[PDB]
């Protein structure tokens, strides 16, 4: 099987080089070098993410979306940079405006052949493809705007394949933009109908479980990127790995989506422990269920203890007992049967690979389908609203060819989006 | 919420022995075929009329119309079963009275009721027709400008509705419509009802054939999806599972109406689609359930 | 006098693994001996490459494992219709290729995991392509039907409704070992609570062994592959009878392991050791095909037994007088090196139909409708070549499966 990653956008981009600065060590790939594994293991199945050249030469199969050169010429010309193959890099040198429209309908729509030209040429490798990741941040132009334009693409060109998407929700507390909802509010609405598995993360509910999980007291992005990249390789490339019950991107959605919509779910890690000390151990696994399911180590912002689940998907990988897992599981659908729905007599999706995170005995990711997700997308669409009443910086999506009833569109989509997802915490 | 009824009807094409065998003893809602029993809410032998199909199963349909309901009459079923015959996708000028199907009989009875309550009328009504196409999931403008231009965020709403005010306008767009029309077409030609506060519609499905040889079906199969998240409350439906399903968002509504008319060959040699067929009515007969 | 194997899904190929690992060694047959007589298949490569990369690796013909690169998915339907089906050919191609090589076989011993994807839905319509095909045999098949409140997939209840009632009409005997109720045992009866799914294998490793293996092997009382179905099945319904092992004793710790038969018979119908969550909650026995293996004494069984007959407290079917159709073998179990298991010299798989079940399908069904109710994963069949008929239409299907394991019993 295989997957080829998108990074759209320059966040979208910067987790590029965390999520593939990762999953190469846990493939043994240097910069340009080959597989130096530890292991034997850490290859039979590599081809999920690269492609065979020269002998030495796995390059990573993903595509570089920006209109903004700086930042992939800063991917590009650090560490693991020089391991994407120039035909990678799909840049748009023009003025990577931070307006969704300006990404979507008027600069970046340009730059989408010569995109799809590659996301074809790659496509087209080898064997049979299973789908594309999709990295990104809804709040602004490159990101939202252009990225969801790559996949609204994708899925008219393979409406088989699946597509999982990695969005940076807009984090509540401080926005990191100001338009921020308006190039939000308008990808949530191309994803809802386009990609069918996505991956809420919230730079703050990152720094929160990078700040008091780790007693990380100075989080530059790097970490939660690489936090974040640390779930999409338990998620992806693990279940390309071997197990006892071994699952794969069509299992994880076809047992995590009740209902078409999509559904965004809220990854978390396992082993989530400070350095030194805390270096506990307490791994044996009700230790790691422990963690997974508690509100704070859930990457979304939302708390699930404030909404039932719909599905859940612990996706373990590290060699454990198939009662000891199976069993916790139960127990914690039973101590929590207030929130975790009924009519799904077992919620869960117990998952369990072999081989764990390189360095580590025991991990499990969590892939989690709450109904909490409604109070964010609630958040997002009020602030629409509030700043849409008074058509705030409107003027510069329609003065980029736009339309005002684009963006009613949206919020309404995205906001019915709210609802239905409550027709079930009901 | 749910939907205000959703209604299952089959009709058993001419015979050119018949696999659809109608109980000596039921309710009129039965057919065994292939030793299978199947039950809906109305089952039409080769022998049923027009008038009487239409009586039956859409007349009904037509005071929810007017009181502001949307309404859903889909044809689906093997090429050659009646459905284009059924729903009355044929220009009526050239058609014989007794075969005119149900889009002139519904518009007939909507101007009738129309012109009788237009003076104890609160407001204003008038009456049009849109003609849509779904080619290969793609949804195509028949009375526009640009009949074999895909639309795209706007084939929900935003198309060509051509006034209606006697049958020779519905002649005029059926004719218009099967001129610019071009390996499935869906049809749907829906009937308007607008007034200054309210506008109802009533969706004429004629589906291409579901014979095999995403999916080819996938609509209706979509529309199951639909009618059962929105029973469980899924607080997210599927809309766009499909065109079809995102053409008709608006009228898969709370309180809105769905009728499916399930078009089955008699002959042998077309037993498994004739049985894929009913299998799927069976399906959205418990899908219906809970409205 | 054969009997092919057809292990299909990854935990069907697992158990089957393992199946075929007790095998060779109670027969002298090392890594690189003789010929297997059986297949593999799976809809991900990644599993049956196992066999092709671990242990017996070379014990098998690249042919009879089939492998269908493409996508496994979790849901009947794709593996049923749309996927599974470009495989089934080539699969069948197999055990009619298999199928003729030998000389008057007796059936296909299937193996297959009720809840998954290519265990339930492919498999449907393989024991169906069989059904027709080769009318004139045996098509016992079994399955490790739905943990009880410890299933895995979200949906497994679609794919276990699904598979019930598409072999229903096909099957001989299905056997039935449940996954959560053979922990119990791991717990209870041997101590561990770390059991590898490695482990749960070995055991129906076991169970199946005394199966086939030592039955189709001469013995003081042999019982042929018919002579289950026909000692076994009252009824046309593909009847799942239970499996059970007696000596289930811990290699380590305790140690009683001479536990003459009078001992081990009865260790067979407590409820806490039958590889599956159907306690007999009510569920009269209707047919139990004691068999044996080891050094048994013909009294010691035409006694045992008897006691047995008559503890009333484990009723039996009315319109049923004798229903203990006692299997006798001779070489005694065989067990792993250095597993888990005791290792005695003498044990009994009693297997049997059980108006039990009324229970476990009840339960099973239940579920089923739940989902159902609300679609839940629905569009993930339909979108598969499905329709609402066949779900509606199996539901119905197991509702009289309901009502038949509920009036074969309870009544007299
Ligand atoms: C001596 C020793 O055992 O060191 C550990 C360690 O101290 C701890 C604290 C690690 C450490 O992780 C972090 O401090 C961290 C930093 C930024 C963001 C997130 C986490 C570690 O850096 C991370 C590293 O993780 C791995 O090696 C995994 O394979 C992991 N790899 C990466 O994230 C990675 C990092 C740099 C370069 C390339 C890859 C992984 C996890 C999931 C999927 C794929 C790979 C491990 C076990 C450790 C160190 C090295 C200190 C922990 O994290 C992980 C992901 O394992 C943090 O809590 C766990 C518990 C570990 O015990
Ligand atoms: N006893 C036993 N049960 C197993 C084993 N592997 C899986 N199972 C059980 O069988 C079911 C899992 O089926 P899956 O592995 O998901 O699927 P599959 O049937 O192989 O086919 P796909 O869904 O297409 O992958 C669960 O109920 C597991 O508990 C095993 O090795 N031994
Ligand atoms: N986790 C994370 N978030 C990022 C990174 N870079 C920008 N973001 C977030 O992305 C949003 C800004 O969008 P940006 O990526 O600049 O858009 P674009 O570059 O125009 O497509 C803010 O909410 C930031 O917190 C990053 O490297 N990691
Ligand atoms: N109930 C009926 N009475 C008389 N003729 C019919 C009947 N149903 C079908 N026909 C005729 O059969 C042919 C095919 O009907 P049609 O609706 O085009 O099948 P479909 O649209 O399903 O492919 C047309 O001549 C139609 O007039
Ligand atoms: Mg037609
Ligand atoms: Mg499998
Ligand atoms: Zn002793």
């Amino acid at each position: 099987r295989e997957i080829v990653h998108i990074q759209a956008g320059q966040c979208g981009n910067q987790i590029g080089a965390k999520f593939w600065e990762v999953i190469s060590d846990e493939h043994g790939i240097d910069p340009t070098g080959s597989y130096h594994g530890d292991s034997d293991l850490q290859l039979e199945r590599i081809n999920v993410y690269y492609n065979e050249a020269a002998g030495n030469k796995y390059v990573p199969r993903a595509i570089l979306v920006d209109l903004e050169p700086g930042t992939m010429d800063s991917v590009r010309s650090g560490p693991f940079g020089q391991i994407f193959r120039p035909d990678n890099f799909v840049f748009g040198q023009s003025g990577a405006g931070n307006n969704w429209a300006k990404g979507h309908y008027t600069e970046g729509a340009e730059l989408v052949d010569s995109v799809l030209d590659v996301v074809r040429k790659e496509s087209e490798s080898c064997d049979c493809l299973q789908g594309f990741q999709l990295t990104h941040s809804l709040g602004g132009g490159t990101g939202s705007g252009m990225g969801t334009l790559l996949i609204s693409k994708i899925r008219e060109e393979y409406p088989d394949r699946i597509m999982n998407t990695f969005s940076v929700v807009p984090s509540p507390k401080v926005s990191d933009t100001v338009v921020e909802p308006y190039n939000a509010t308008l990808s949530v609405h191309q994803l809802v109908e386009n990609t069918d598995e996505t991956y809420c993360i919230d730079n703050e509910a990152l720094y929160d479980i990078c700040f008091r999980t780790l007693k990380l007291t100075t989080p530059t992005y790097g970490d939660l990127n690489h936090l974040v990249s640390a779930t999409m390789s338990g998620v992806t490339t693990c279940l390309r790995f071997p197990g006892q019950l071994n699952a794969d991107l069509r299992k994880l959605a076809v047992n995590m989506v009740p209902f078409p919509r999509l559904h965004f779910f809220m990854p978390g890690f396992a082993p989530l422990t400070s350095r030194g000390s805390q270096q506990y151990r307490a791994l044996t696994v009700p230790e790691l269920t422990q963690q997974m399911f508690d509100a704070k180590n859930m990457m979304a912002a939302c708390d699930p203890r404030h909404g039932r689940y719909l599905t859940v998907a612990a996706v373990f990988r590290g060699r454990m007992s198939m009662k000891e897992v199976d069993e916790q599981m139960l127990n914690v659908q039973n101590k929590n049967s207030s929130y975790f729905v009924e009519w799904i007599p077992n919620n869960v999706k117990t998952a369990v690979c072999d081989i764990p995170p390189r360095g580590l005995k025991m991990s499990a990711t969590f892939i989690g389908n709450s109904t909490a997700i409604q109070e964010l997308f609630k958040r997002i669409s009020e602030q629409f609203t509030a700043m849409f009443r008074r058509k705030a910086f409107l003027h510069w999506y329609t003065g980029e060819g736009m339309d005002e009833m684009e963006f009613t569109e949206a919020e309404s989509n995205m906001n019915d989006l709210v609802s239905e997802y409550q027709q079930y915490q009901d | 919420a749910k939907l205000s009824a959703v209604r299952i009807a089959v009709r058993e094409a001419p015979y050119r022995p018949s696999v659809v065998q109608f109980p000596p003893w039921s309710d009129g809602k039965s057919l065994i075929v292939d030793q299978n029993e199947f039950h809906f809410d109305h089952a039409f032998p080769a022998t049923i009329s027009q008038d009487e199909m239409y009586q039956a199963l859409i007349l009904p349909l037509v005071d929810k119309l007017l009181e502001g309901f949307q309404c859903t009459a889909l044809a689906y079923g093997q090429t050659g079963t009646g459905k284009s015959y059924s729903m009355g996708m044929t220009p009526p000028g050239e058609i014989l009275p007794e075969h005119l199907g149900i889009l002139p009989r519904a518009l007939g009875d909507i101007f009738e009721r129309v012109t009788a309550r237009q003076e104890n009328n609160k407001d204003a009504i008038q009456v049009y027709a849109s003609f849509i196409e779904i080619y290969n999931e793609k949804p195509f403008d028949l009375l526009g400008s640009t009949p074999h231009m895909p639309m795209v965020a706007a084939r929900c709403q935003r198309c060509t509705c051509l006034p209606l005010h006697s049958q020779a306008d519905l002649h005029h767009i059926l004719e218009l419509g099967t001129r610019n029309r071009r390996s499935r077409s869906h049809a749907i030609v829906t009937i308007h009802v607008k007034s200054k506060t309210h506008h109802s519609r009533m969706n004429i499905v004629d589906l291409a054939g579901s014979e095999g040889v995403v999916n080819i079906n996938l609509g209706l199969l979509s529309i199951n999806k639909v009618v059962m998240s929105m029973a469980a409350g899924h607080t997210v439906i599927p809309y766009r599972d499909s065109v079809l399903t995102t053409v008709l968002q608006a009228s898969l509504t709370a309180q809105s109406y769905l009728t499916f008319l399930a078009c089955i060959s008699p002959h042998q040699c077309d037993l498994s689609e004739t049985l894929s067929t009913l299998r799927f009515g069976t399906s959205a007969k418990a899908a219906a359930l809970e409205h | 006098r054969e009997c092919i194997s057809i292990h299909v899904g990854q935990a069907g190929v697992q158990i089957g693994n393992a199946c075929w690992e007790l095998y060779c060694l109670e027969h002298g047959i090392q890594p690189d001996g003789h010929v297997p007589r059986a297949v593999f298949v799976d809809l991900e490569p990644t599993v049956i490459d196992e066999v092709r990369t671990g242990t017996y690796r070379q014990l098998f013909h690249p042919e009879q494992l089939i492998t269908g690169k493409e996508d496994a998915a979790n849901n009947y339907a794709r593996g049923h219709y749309t996927i599974g089906k470009e495989i089934i050919d080539l699969v069948l191609d197999r055990i009619r290729k298999l199928a003729d090589q030998c000389t008057g076989l007796q059936g296909f011993s299937v193996f297959h995991s009720f809840g998954g994807g290519t265990g339930s839905g492919f498999t449907s319509l393989l024991m169906e392509r069989l059904s027709v095909d080769y009318g004139k045999k045996s098509k016992l098949e079994f399955s490790i039907y739905p943990a009880p409140q410890v299933s895995t997939a979200v949906v497994e209840p679609y794919n276990s409704i699904l598979t019930t009632h598409t072999t229903l009409e096909h099957s001989d005997c299905a056997f039935m070992v449940d996954n959560e109720a053979i922990y119990d045992i791991c717990r209870r009866n041997l101590d561990i609570e770390r059991p590898t799914y490695t482990n749960l294998n070995r055991l129906i490793g076991q169970i199946v062994s005394s199966i086939t293996a030592s039955l189709r092997f001469d013995g003081a009382l042999n019982v042929d592959l018919t002579e289950f179905q026909t000692n076994l099945v009252p009824y046309p319904r593909g009847h799942f009878p239970l499996a059970t092992y007696a000596p289930v004793i811990s290699a380590e710790k305790a140690y009683h392991e001479q536990l003459s038969v009078a001992e081990i018979t009865n260790a067979c119908f407590e409820p806490a050791n039958q590889m599956v969550k159907c306690d007999p909650r009510h569920g009269k026995y209707m047919a139990c095909c004691l068999l044996y293996r080891g050094d048994v004494v013909p009294k010691d069984v035409n006694a045992a037994i008897a006691t047995i007959k008559t503890k009333r407290t484990i009723q039996f079917v009315d319109w049923c007088p004798t229903g203990f159709k006692v299997g006798i073998n001779y070489e005694p179990p065989t067990v792993v090196p250095g597993g888990d298991l005791a290792k005695v010299q003498r044990a009994v798989c009693m297997l049997s139909n059980t108006t039990a079940i009324a229970e476990a399908w009840a339960r099973l069904d239940h579920k089923f409708d739940l989902m159902y109710a609300k679609r839940a994963f629905v569009h993930w069949y339909v979108g598969e070549g499905m329709e609402e008929g066949e779900f509606s239409e199996a539901r119905e299907d197991m509702a009289a499966l309901e009502k038949d394991y509920e009036e074969v019993g309870v009544d007299s």
